[PDB]
RNA sequence: ACCUCGAUGUCGGCUCGUCGCAUCCUGGGGCUGGAGCAGGUCCCAAGGGUUGGGCUGUUCGCCCAUUAAAGCGGCACGCG
RNA sequence: GCCCCUAAGCGUGUGCUAAGUGGAAAAGGAUGUGCAGUCGCGAAGACAACCAGGAGGUUGGCUUAGAAGCAGCCACCCUU
């Protein structure tokens, strides 16, 4: 999982969840990468799913580039209670994802088993996403 | 498409009336009818052909086309050579027999079954195992011979039923 | 090995704006200025088809001959400005460029053939900066890997460089790393 | 027989097509026959 | 949940301009 | 594919058999890989056995006066050449056609003049 | 038409050549009388053969190929190899040999020099995994 | 916290029902790691049927003897 | 808003839809269909259908009984 070793503040707003994404819509580290196409909350139970699927379906030698952070937690208030008596505990952690941002990046000598392995990845998001190329 | 733009042969002994876009053929073995679909068109092509063609590319004619070509070969082929169809038996006890013109089955049932050939076609058994049906029609001949096929349960472990006579039949045996 | 300027056509914007250019680019056409020591910013509606076509024909580095209106004019595409999601080209940048001109550009560098196998091929930078005349641009210019041994660097000092072209990076920055394939046991071991 | 929402060819002697206004895939083996619902 | 989003939905009509109170 | 190897298996073809004065030709479809290699142990070690495309060399049999073959193309064709005499390959077809006798003479090409399957054991005795 | 091949030192085993013929209707120690006379020329080789029994119980057996590895073990002496090839270049054979040996390699062969079954030997080495000097 | 505090009676059982199908039985099937017997899973199918007791205030539940089966639910957790 | 209820158009021109979509819905599946844009080959005859084959070095080396090409490793070799 991915967790910041700490954040100045623990009990933040919601992140503003509009726009495309301006900044990181590029892929430069790997050749093929996952590319957002709607608003999300990418928590790290997403992203570890994702990273997983990816090592599960290359299994050999590539590189796996986790370009975004969780590290915007939600907070959740303990269950069967009212409304009212303050904000709850932090429990979840998420990176706010717009369209446009590439999400995972993959370095991988052929180009089949890499879309594979970026598509397992892609179905375990709560968004759309496209395969996109090193290329214009 | 390109199968819907051959004419289809006739024969110098079988001749064929067209009237509207109804038409008919006839032949050594028997007589049979057809009608033609609505956007398609079908010609008396004099030296020797019926020409089936269609106006335009639009996906109902350009579907209707091939579709209105085989269904006159059928009926032409139909009329001259006629169908027909082998068919054989496999297992211990599955017999069949003749009964008038009606062809009886004993398949291992507690009691016997037998199949009424109706018209334009008849049976022909040429020994217990080995039965053959023929008709002027070929969708007809094709659909009771399908009936007959289907008077047991697919069997992949013996096989024992009634087969088609080119049939491979899949079969996969229990542990026991 | 001067490189033939590609001939589009090109004319005055009328009147500018974000609904002039949205416009235009609802029309198939790609707003775009002219500059340089031609002293003019000069904005230029071009056609988008042509535009795109060129950009793959001779990449993003390329000289035009634009047709302002019947006047002739030597152009090198300086930036694009390209939407995220729909990837169609908005903006354009055009200086202007005449013969016998040095000028600074990145061009993009494309490894080439396959490595020794135990091992990853990785690019960190994919472009590299030059000098080089308006004409003698090189498009794409290709890095060695055949068989490396184990695990080297490569950077910008040490490639086959064209002839008329200079070298602006310095030369120590790596642009092809082989870094050697992940085990079974050490794929998965990193990302959490 | 499946029935569901996806269907797929499991293998390359299967096949896909629209009978009767539902997506299906045939195949030569009778477990791979599969439909959408 | 049929009522509500029946309800909710009826907003989107011509002659409501995409508003309606209770949403 | 694409024009290029077209026209590089054209002048192939065209240019192997320029200096080859033993030319029978044949049909051959279905004898086996092994047969083939019994053949070019038979007759490799003297000529060299080629199939060509009934279409292809159609102008590839043009250059020299071989537009007297064009006529012949009914019939996946296929040479063996020797660079030598004329004497040699028509002694090794027979060789290979009797094993089956569903190997064709399809014809003969001497002096440069296109002949018939009749008349390859006419000139093959002398 | 199939294919065999043989250790010389086994008694009929259920492994490797238990069901290499019984579907085929082939017999076994006559089959044995019979290949005994090809595998025993040497007397110290494992011979393969390319096996062809006829429907009737008639066995045509002919000789197709030379064992690899274990004429590689008579070439220099080497017990075995490391299974994973292309770090060890532990492994050296030399060519005068092989025109030595090329005259009991070339006899069923389908060239017209000996250029090709030289380097049909070099190629066979080298897919071995090593180089051949 | 939207109607009801110038009154909308609150659990279980009884009587009497009524509807859904997300089928417990009976009816029709496809796939099986389905030989048969008997199953597993999915699909279609709501016409009829769907027991009597012990323990407990019991619903729930545990058990006893059966049965083709002893379905799950909505109706002001239907019905004073 | 203009077929009848129901005042006013079963309006004209060019196209699209076959789902009664219009007249509810998600991830996701899918040779539905119309239009536009490139790409591979293609009368020197390509995609389909139709035949002859698919070889010699040579069962490549890994733990095991056989990995031989079809458990799981090392990757991409010559002759006709
Ligand atoms: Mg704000
Ligand atoms: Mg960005
Ligand atoms: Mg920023
Ligand atoms: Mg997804
Ligand atoms: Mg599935
Ligand atoms: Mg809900
Ligand atoms: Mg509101
Ligand atoms: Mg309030
Ligand atoms: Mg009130
Ligand atoms: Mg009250
Ligand atoms: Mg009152
Ligand atoms: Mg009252
Ligand atoms: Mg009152
Ligand atoms: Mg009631
Ligand atoms: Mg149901
Ligand atoms: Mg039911
Ligand atoms: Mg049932
Ligand atoms: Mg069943
Ligand atoms: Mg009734
Ligand atoms: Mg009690
Ligand atoms: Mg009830
Ligand atoms: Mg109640
Ligand atoms: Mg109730
Ligand atoms: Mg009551
Ligand atoms: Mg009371
Ligand atoms: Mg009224
Ligand atoms: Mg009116
Ligand atoms: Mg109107
Ligand atoms: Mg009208
Ligand atoms: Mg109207
Ligand atoms: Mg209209
Ligand atoms: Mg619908
Ligand atoms: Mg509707
Ligand atoms: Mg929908
Ligand atoms: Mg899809
Ligand atoms: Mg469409
Ligand atoms: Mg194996
Ligand atoms: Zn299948």
């Amino acid at each position: 999982m991915l967790i910041p070793r700490k954040v100045k503040h623990r009990k933040q707003h919601h992140p503003e969840q509009r726009g495309i994404a301006s900044g990181g819509t590029s892929v430069s580290f790997g050749d093929y990468g996952i590319q957002a196409l709607e608003h999300a909350y990418i928590t790290n139970r997403q992203i570890e799913s994702a990273r997983i699927a990816i090592n599960r379906h290359i299994k050999r030698g590539g590189k796996v580039w986790i370009n975004i952070f969780p590290d915007r937690p939600l907070t959740k208030k303990p269950a069967e209670t009212r409304m009212g008596s303050g904000k709850g505990s932090p429990e979840w952690w998420v990176a706010n994802v717009k369209p446009g941002r590439v999400l995972f990046e993959l370095s991988y000598p052929d180009e089949k088993t890499a879309r594979d392995a970026l598509t397992r990845a892609i179905h375990k998001l709560p968004i759309k996403a496209r395969i996109v190329t090193r290329e214009e | 498409s390109r199968i819907g733009k051959q004419p289809v042969p006739v024969p110098s002994g079988v001749d064929v009336t067209i009237n509207g876009q109804n038409l008919s053929v006839k032949g050594p073995k028997g007589t049979l009818t057809l009608d033609v679909a609505e956007p398609i068109s079908v010609s008396r092509a004099e030296d020797g052909a019926i020409v089936v063609t269609r106006p335009d590319d639009e996906r109902r004619s350009r579907s209707l086309h091939g579709l209105s070509r085989t269904l006159i070969a059928n009926l032409v082929t139909g009329v001259t050579e006629g169908y027909t169809q082998k068919m054989e038996i496999f297992g211990v006890g599955y017999r069949v027999q003749l009964k008038g013109q009606n062809l009886e089955f004993a398949l291992g049932y507690s009691h016997p079954v037998l199949i009424e050939a109706p018209e334009g076609i008849t049976f022909a058994v040429e020994s217990p195992t080995k039965f053959s049906v023929s008709g002027i029609d070929k969708q007809k001949v094709g659909q009771i011979s399908a009936v007959i096929r289907r008077l047991r349960r697919p069997d992949p472990y013996k096989g024992k039923g009634v087969r088609y006579e080119g049939e491979q039949i899949r079969r996969k045996v229990g542990k026991t | 090995t001067a490189n033939i300027p590609n001939k589009l056509t090109a004319n005055v914007r009328t009147r500018t704006g974000k609904g002039a250019s949205r416009q235009a680019r609802r029309d198939g056409k790609v707003p775009a200025v002219l500059y340089g020591h031609g002293t003019d910013p000069q904005h230029l509606e071009l056609n988008a088809r042509d535009f795109a076509a060129v950009l793959r024909s001779h990449g993003t580095n390329a000289i035009l001959t634009l047709d302002i209106e019947g006047t002739e004019q030597l152009a090198l595409t300086k930036a694009l400005d390209v939407h995220p999601i729909r990837r169609n080209i908005q903006h354009a940048d055009l200086l202007v460029v005449q013969r016998g001109e040095k000028v600074t550009v990145e061009v993009t560098v494309l490894v080439e053939g396959d490595a020794t196998p135990g091992t990853l091929v990785t690019q960190d930078a994919n472009t590299i900066e030059i000098e080089a005349e308006a004409l003698s641009i090189p498009e794409q210019l290709t890095v060695s890997v055949e068989g490396v041994e184990a695990g080297t660097q490569i950077t910008a000092g040490q490639i086959s460089l064209p002839e008329g072209v200079n070298l602006i990076s310095d030369p120590e920055l790596l642009v092809v790393n082989v870094v050697e394939a992940p085990s079974a046991e050490a794929l998965e071991e990193e990302g959490a | 027989m499946k029935v569901n929402p996806s269907v797929k060819p499991i293998c390359d002697k299967c096949r896909v097509i629209r009978r009767h206004g539902r997506v299906m895939v045939i195949c030569s083996d009778p477990r791979h026959k599969q439909r959408q619902g | 949940a049929k009522r509500g989003r029946k309800k909710r939905d009826r907003k989107h009509s011509k002659a409501n301009h995409g508003k309606r109170p209770n949403a | 594919m694409a024009k290029a190897d077209k026209a590089t298996a054209v002048a192939d073809i065209a240019e192997q058999f320029k200096a080859s004065t033993a030319t029978v030709v044949t049909e051959y479809r279905g004898l086996t890989v092994a047969n083939l290699a019994e053949l070019r142990r038979a007759l490799g070690d003297s000529a060299t056995y080629t199939v060509a495309k009934n279409t292809l060399v159609k102008r590839a049999a043009s250059e020299a006066g071989i537009e007297g073959l064009d006529e012949l193309f009914a019939g996946p064709t296929a040479i063996a050449f020797v660079k030598g005499e004329a004497v040699d390959a028509a002694k090794a077809i027979k060789k290979f056609a009797k094993d089956n006798k569903a190997l064709v003479i399809k014809g003969g090409y001497m002096d440069g003049k296109a002949l018939s399957v009749a008349d390859v054991e006419k000139i093959a005795d002398l | 038409l199939i294919k065999l091949q043989i250790q010389a030192g086994q008694a009929n085993p259920a492994p490797p050549v238990g069901p290499a013929l019984g579907q085929h209707g082939v017999n076994i120690m006559e089959f044995c009388k019979a290949y005994n006379a090809a595998t025993e020329s040497q007397r110290g080789n494992v011979i393969p053969v390319e096996i062809t029994v006829y429907e009737d119980r008639s066995f045509t057996f002919a000789l197709k190929t030379p064992p690899a590895a274990k004429l590689l073990l008579k070439a220099a002496g080497v017990q075995k190899g490391s299974g994973e090839p292309h770090k060890t270049k532990v492994a050296k054979v030399t060519w005068d040999q092989v025109r030595e040996i090329a005259e009991t390699k070339k006899a069923d062969l389908n060239a017209n020099d000996i250029d090709a079954a030289a380097k049909i030997i070099a190629g066979t080495a080298r897919s071995m995994g090593i180089t051949v000097e």
